[PDB]
């Protein structure tokens, strides 16, 4: 039997979060540390997605806004550098690792100036201003919250879109059940418990889509763009 | 991050 729940899972929540804060305060403050030693497939990761979100800028009646963007467990801002800075006018991070922030201040450069707030948080602690963000981008972190804190976090989100706003999810997927990494503290969620999640969140899919040209000895990775 | 199926 598959496990459905982090709560089949997870031993023990203050360790899980713990023992995640440690592993990331200590890895290098780099593209190929977010990435996992896969630095590599930046480039091809960040083409993707910006078709993806192209796809929700078309003129028309519900047109996604491109004022202000929120880059949910940005690291360093490998996204908001490369995806989100080009596209909004403002972008705000958050993360709960206070040295990748630092780190961003330099990555990210002149156009760097139009990062807004450095919020230094986790996501289950993370309450976004309502009625703020045109985007909210949610990449390679969800696996860092357990089901209640993804699908709670995911009801603040949706109370923080502007009008005709999106949440996007994009992350690794497991095959089947929830599956923990004990060494990085995280769980990979097959698609059905994502979706399940989002559902129990109030949102609902606008699309979904497998990210292509991956190693294939990595978990797959999709991405959902949800209201 | 991205990584290897376990
Ligand atoms: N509970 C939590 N809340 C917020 N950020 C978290 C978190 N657990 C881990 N993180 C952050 O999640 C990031 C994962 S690495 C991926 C970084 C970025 N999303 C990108 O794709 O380039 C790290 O910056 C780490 O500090």
């Amino acid at each position: 039997v598959p496990r459905g729940s982090t709560s089949e899972v997870i031993e023990d929540e203050k360790q899980f979060y713990s023992k995640a804060k440690t592993y990331w305060k200590q890895i290098p403050p780099t593209v190929d540390g977010m990435l996992g030693g896969y630095g590599h497939i930046s480039s091809i990761d960040i083409n993707s997605s910006r078709k993806f979100l192209q796809r929700f800028l078309r003129e028309g009646p519900n047109k996604t806004g491109t004022s202000c963007a929120l880059d949910c467990g940005a690291g360093i801002g490998r996204i908001t550098k490369r995806l989100l800075l080009p596209l909004f006018r403002e972008v705000d991070m958050v993360d709960i690792t206070e040295d990748f922030l630092v780190q961003a201040k330099t990555y990210l450069g002149e156009e760097g100036k139009r990062v807004r707030n450095y919020f230094c948080c986790g996501l289950q602690d993370f309450t976004p201003e309502p009625d703020s963000y045109d985007v909210i981008w949610i990449q390679w972190v969800i696996g860092h919250l357990t089901d209640q804190h993804l699908a709670e976090f995911l009801r603040r989100c949706k109370g923080s879109l502007r009008p005709n706003g999106i949440i996007v999810i994009k992350d690794n997927m497991a095959q089947e059940g929830v599956i923990l990494d004990d060494v990085d503290s995280s769980v990979c969620r097959d698609l059905d418990v994502v979706r399940r999640i989002i559902c129990s969140a109030g949102l609902s899919l606008l699309a979904e889509e497998r990210q292509e040209n991956l190693p294939d000895e990595i978990y797959h990775v999709y991405s959902f763009a949800l209201r | 991050p991205p990584k290897r199926i376990a």
